[PDB]
RNA sequence: AAUAAAAUAUUACUUUGGAUAGUUUAGUUUCCUGGGCGAUGAAGAACGCAAUGAAUUGCGAUAAGUGAUAGGAACAAUAAAAUGUGAAUAUCCAAAAUUUGAAUGCUUGAAAGUAUACUAAGGUAUAUAUGAUAUUCAAUAUCCA
RNA sequence: GGGAACGGGCUUGAUUGGAACGGCGGGGAAAGAAGACCCUGUUGAGCUUGACUCUAAUUUAUCAUGUGAAAUUUUCACUCAUUUCGUUAAAUGUUAAAAAAACAUUAAGGUUGAAACAGGCGAUUGAAAGAGAUAGACGGGGAGUUUGGCUGG
RNA sequence: UGAAACUGUCCUUAGUGCAGAUCUUGGUGGUAGUAGCAAAUACUAAGAAGAGGAAAAAAACAUCUUAGAACUGAAGAGGAGAAAGGUUCCUAAACAACAUUACUUGGAUUAGGGUGAAUCGAUCCUAAAUUACAGAUGGAAAUCCUUAAGAAAAGGAUUGAAAGGGAAUAAGAUUAAUAGUUCUUAAUCAAGAGAAUGGUAACAUAUCAUGAACUUUAAAAUGGAGUGUGAAAAUCUACGGAAGAGUUCUCUUUUCUUCUUAACAAAAGUAAAUUCCACUGAAAUGAAUCAAUCAGAGAAGUGGAAUUUAUUGGCUUUGUAAGAAAUUCAAUGAAUUGUGGUAUUUUUGCAGUCUUCAUAAAAAUUAAAGGGAAUCUUUUGCUCGUACUAAUAACCGCAACAGGUCUCCAAGAAGCAAAAUCUUUAGUUAAAUAGAAUAACGCAGGUAAGGGAAGUCGGCAACAUAGCUCUGUAAGUUAGCAAGAAAGAGUAGCUCUGGUGAUUAUCGAAUCAGAACUUUAAAGGUUAGGGGAAUCCGACUGUUUAAUAAAAACAUAGCAUUCUGAUAAAUCUAAAAGGUUCAUUACAGAAUGUGAUUUCUGCCCAGUGCUCUG
RNA sequence: GAUUCACGCAGUGUUAACGUGCAAAUUACUUGUCAUAUUUGAGUAUAGGGGCGAAAGACUCAUCGAACUAUCUAGUAGCUGG
């Protein structure tokens, strides 16, 4: 809504937060298998169920 | 325009800018992002020209 | 109209976050967690839900001083 | 015809929502909050709207004059000039019986 | 089966009272010396309509006879009581249409509504609209009246029961036959969640006792005894008679 | 009667798929030693902190780490700086330890908050039950001038 | 034709050039679904009822020690547990001494002004009622279960 | 082929040999380049960018600009919010995957940017309801109680509304995106800091002109219908112009666009309605409305007072404030911004009338009274929400699903009409792909010779009547209806005539009636009742098996029966100073049968129930 | 709790479309209805031998002649398949 509490608010900033991929320079790493982030979420294609 | 701590009200930023820089505030606007942190929007005095605190900052 | 059409009028939350839990489990209206029993005390543990103990637990988290005191 | 909108987060039609369409410069016309219906004062007695006090808010009567919310008259403001003739009477009227029936009648 | 209608009721979820815009609890003022050996004096302020009761009720202010300051009461109104009018209360007070006295000092044959089964309970007896109890008979042997219920029962009381001279207003309230099925929708506004009743006949065997098979009927006679239990206790408990009266 | 486009049959090579074979920083079971939490705030939850991080890991406004004691030359995906005047690393140690949570001044929904006292801001204390001591009281409850 | 008595395959015949396009609804006893009618099973569930066995609620008698009398054990009189109520626990008890929709308060050392005392705040019920235990009755409101076999179905 | 482990013999051990279990898990065929990619009227031309319209017509070509043609048609496919979503918002780069073709497009990928409040809300108050300490109950978990039980809380604790109540902000401009929030200008509110006159009277005086404890009154704060009317806005229209645009070989002094103004305050001029005050006393009864309604506890008349009318004081006007903004012209600078209406709609008040076995919230908070205790300037205004969609693509339905989801603003024509139909401002031309051919069988919309239900279980389906005006209208009936019964006549265009008012001849209202003439003889483009005679059931309005039954079923008013004096009846709970009807009291509460009105309810108490004063 | 039209709503008929659908109940026309026994938002109350029902055994999150979920439980099968 346009109306949120301020904890909600903070709890909605964390989630585009961790909406993000792996950087570039960490996927260069020795031995690295961590290519994608498989916790990644659109808002079209999957409600955050909060 | 700083970013400041959420736990910060307009008036701990208003002497806290006052302070850092020694100029004069008349007027402070705050929004908090999504992320966390506290946009404030600090208006100088009509006599202090805003211009050359940022040169001294070192935004320009 | 029990299906599809019945549908369109759910836009009212019945539960929401606890604040002792982290899930949204707090019923608004009973005023009271399905997940992780609050304002009771105790936590909400049962033995037929022997899964449900083996998801939230001691040693699920941090045990930011419990680590070193049996280390200790 | 210029259509409007709400100016506020209010969508509904209720009585706080009030709202007059003003034009402004251009052919432009805005929204305005209009103010509630008040009701005036009446008698402690006979519930009849007194005359000299105004209608509005109960909060409004602190911007008012001090003068511009009472009626100067004994029982200014709580009771009918009418309201107040027949207190009078009643007060002078029973005493004076009072004093003929007992009191050595 | 499931729990009839009747046990339903008991619970008091959706049968709860209606009572939110109902004025107020309608009773006299609590006894005390200036009513046991004087008389206050009540000025009848205004006549109200009170939501789901026939009879209206009456904004009585009497003075503090101990402090400074106002008591604010509410009767139910006497047939005859105007605005403006004085109402005294006391064992000292006149035999006056809307006067509270003690059921002793009412003469033989007197008509009292509002009357006190207990002393000091502010009113039980003779409640409704166009309802009175007639005094019938004194004893001052143990302080004892008898008074006619509006039932037809005879009650005996102690003399010292306060009750209000007159007849309770509203009469004939239920003479007025209600035409549609909305009025009587509208009867129950600020009462209980009872009006549409639907037949236990017209139900099925697990709801109702009565729920029937092929035909509609009962099968079963529907006098029963006052030790049922609850849930088959329907229609008539503990008749002496029925059919038609001659 | 006729052809081999289609159809069918076998082998080799390629393809789709991931069986089989080789392998294991993962499990299962038994046994041995303990069985060491919390109002000095636990377990759990949330949020935050890395030069470039989203998860995870470690940590708490002193932040992927501080002091001290051992330790002896590294780290690395890419840069920087510091470094035998002591880098990585380890620890039953010291300092520090955000919001909550039995959660405990009051309120708490996703609530933003807030009162008093002590020592403008900041920090402490104030829940309920309860043992002991001190102290101020209440009851003609028992006497009694 | 025979066959499990209505074959695409078997036997004997009729007949056949390989690949197919648009239609169509005869067949494939076409597809969808461990038949829902019927029967069997010592498989159930809803509902009914003096089916059997029970049970909540209801009811009745006895026990559970208030005093003081009187009769032949109910029958009474008090209150003292007890029941049900009312207020701001606001004059209880005993002595002394309907003419008027108005106002009514902070009184002219410390006691009167505004009387004293009771070991009861004021009524109500009352040793009965209620709850407990035991025993009889009632109790589809409710619980559990059963409702043989053979049989030209 | 493969590149690091493995084999034979004898004993011992076993999770030891698979074609089936609608077996489990995974992978893959025929079907099959088949069924499909067909609701929402629709796109075409030139240019730009791009690898991406080529060519023996390969007949189609995504995005952007211009032109043409169109659709939603203002109860919208417009402009904004509440819940829900959560970064979907904006910009740039970029197109592997995704949006049943493709995409340079995107609600898709990557990376940055964006949400500013003393006045808007939450925060404050209480409503239905909800939860604590102590107490009561329970074997227990825990239940009860919400002011009653308390050495607790002047009086009763916690929570409960972004639609209920509430101190105070408006106009213009500005951003790629926020704006009653920023900027300019102009205000407001709260908290502060520096024992009076006048009027007959109703009542009146930029603070004025003292007013404690205590008490009272009022406001916040209260249904609906329908009628009349004040005012504003919108639409329409009259007079007078200014500026610009369209048409112009055929005419048109013509058609079209603009001519504006806020919060807060002032008081030149001037309204409607209601209630009161003074003088006088009404009958030959007057006064007044659309309707009513009122009068010797006093009408009408005259003269006054008060309140309401979207901020001060309703409208015009004024400060604000023309310096803004709109329309033009020139190359920043110049021009204008009258006055009306006995028209319609909406909004907003007001006035009385009707209606209820319905009477249609409370608190925070404020003011006044009774009483007489006492003797202009300046500072601050904290915390949180604020982006975007709000839906034929941002929400819920597995999705860019023809389903569902609460609101605000709302133009012209035409008509009784917010109806169907067409257009203006705004939005969009894409919203699961096209091109060619024009077979059968289909889905949707139609027509038909003669006959006219002969079809069929059945006039199913379709046809048919249809607006308005006038005449006329049966049996039956609960006397209200049936009734728009049935039936018959008229209706167009053009040119005229009369009626219905206001001010003292001019001005205006669409409405009714009438007359000649002409024609294709006229409601019918759209919208728009088939009718009659009977029988059965239910009396009626109403409700019902979400998803095969909408009915004769349920309900209903009416009739009737039973119990109950309230410490009761019914009845929830394991229990309970526990709970519901009950803020109650027989005209009431509880439990049942029948089903409006009219008429009538016959006989039976043996059996089974129930009851008894035996 | 009069007759109708409209914005909406329902679901009488076609037993039309569709029936590996736009859709796990929808579409088109027709019909009925379209404010007082009316329609509707948010808040709040009622919970499984329970609730709620103008009564269809209807509704209680696509689940109802007894919801959903986990445990007893690898319930038992003289029956069926391997």
């Amino acid at each position: 809504t346009g109306h949120k509490g301020f904890s909600y608010k903070l709890k909605l900033g964390k989630k585009i937060h961790q909406n993000r991929g792996v950087p570039q320079w960490f996927r260069m790493k020795t031995g690295n298998t961590i290519n994608y982030n498989f916790k990644r979420r659109h808002w079209n294609r999957r409600k955050m169920g909060m | 325009v700083f970013l400041c701590e959420q736990k910060a009200n307009k008036t701990m930023i208003k002497k806290a800018v006052e302070k850092r820089y020694g100029v004069k505030v008349i007027k402070v606007n705050t929004l908090v992002r999504l992320d966390g942190l506290k946009k404030a929007f600090v208006r100088l005095a009509p006599d202090v020209e805003a211009m050359e605190v940022a040169t001294k900052i070192g935004l320009f | 109209t029990k299906g599809t059409s019945c549908r369109g009028t759910r836009h009212n939350k019945t539960h929401i976050l606890c604040k002792r839990c982290g899930k949204r489990s707090w019923h608004l209206q009973k005023q009271r967690c399905a997940s992780c029993g609050y304002p009771d005390a105790k936590m909400r543990q049962y033995a037929w839900g022997y899964k449900a103990l083996r998801r939230r637990t001691q040693g699920t988290g941090r045990m930011r001083h419990l680590k070193i005191a049996l280390k200790r | 015809a210029v259509r409007v909108t709400y100016v506020r987060k209010h969508s509904y039609n209720t009585k706080s929502n009030g709202i007059r369409i003003v034009k402004t410069a251009g052919g432009n016309m805005t929204v305005q909050h209009r103010q509630k219906i008040s009701n005036g004062v009446r008698c402690g007695d006979c519930g009849c709207v007194l005359a000299g006090i105004r209608h509005i808010r109960p909060h409004q009567y602190g911007w008012l004059g001090k003068s511009k919310r009472t009626v100067t008259r004994a029982y200014g403001g709580v009771k009918c000039h009418k309201c107040v003739q027949k207190k009078i009477l009643r007060a002078f009227l029973i005493n004076e019986h009072n004093l003929i029936k007992l009191a050595a009648a | 089966g499931r729990r009839t209608l009747s046990q339903r009721k008991g619970r008091g979820s959706i049968f709860k009272s209606r009572s939110h815009h109902k004025l107020g609890v309608a009773q006299h003022r609590a006894i005390d010396f200036f009513e046991r050996h004087s008389t206050v004096r009540g000025l009848v302020k205004s006549i109200e309509h009170d939501p789901g009761r026939g009879a209206p009720l009456a904004r009585v202010v009497f003075r503090n006879p101990r402090q400074y300051g106002l008591d604010k009461e509410l009767f139910i109104c006497a047939e005859g009581l105007y605005s403006g009018q004085y109402i005294y209360c006391g064992s000292k007070a006149s035999l006056h249409i809307g006067n509270v006295l003690p059921i002793g000092q009412c003469p033989e044959g007197t008509v009292v509504c509002n009357v006190e089964s207990k002393p000091g309970d502010r009113g039980i007896i003779a409640r409704a609209s166009g309802n009175y109890a007639t005094v019938i008979s004194h004893n001052a042997d143990n302080e004892t009246t008898r008074i006619r219920l509006p039932s037809g029962a005879k009650k005996t009381l102690k003399s010292n029961c306060r009750a209000m001279v007159g007849i309770i207003a509203g009469g004939g309230r239920t003479e007025k036959p209600i035409l549609k099925a909305g009025v009587a929708y509208r009867m129950y506004k600020a009462k209980r969640t009872t009006w549409p009743r639907v037949r236990g006949v017209a139900m099925n065997p697990v709801d109702h006792p009565h729920g029937g098979g092929n035909h509609q009927h009962v099968g079963h006679p529907t006098t029963l005894k006052r030790s049922s239990p609850p849930g088959q206790k329907a229609g008539k408990v503990a008749a002496r008679r029925t059919g038609l009266i001659r």
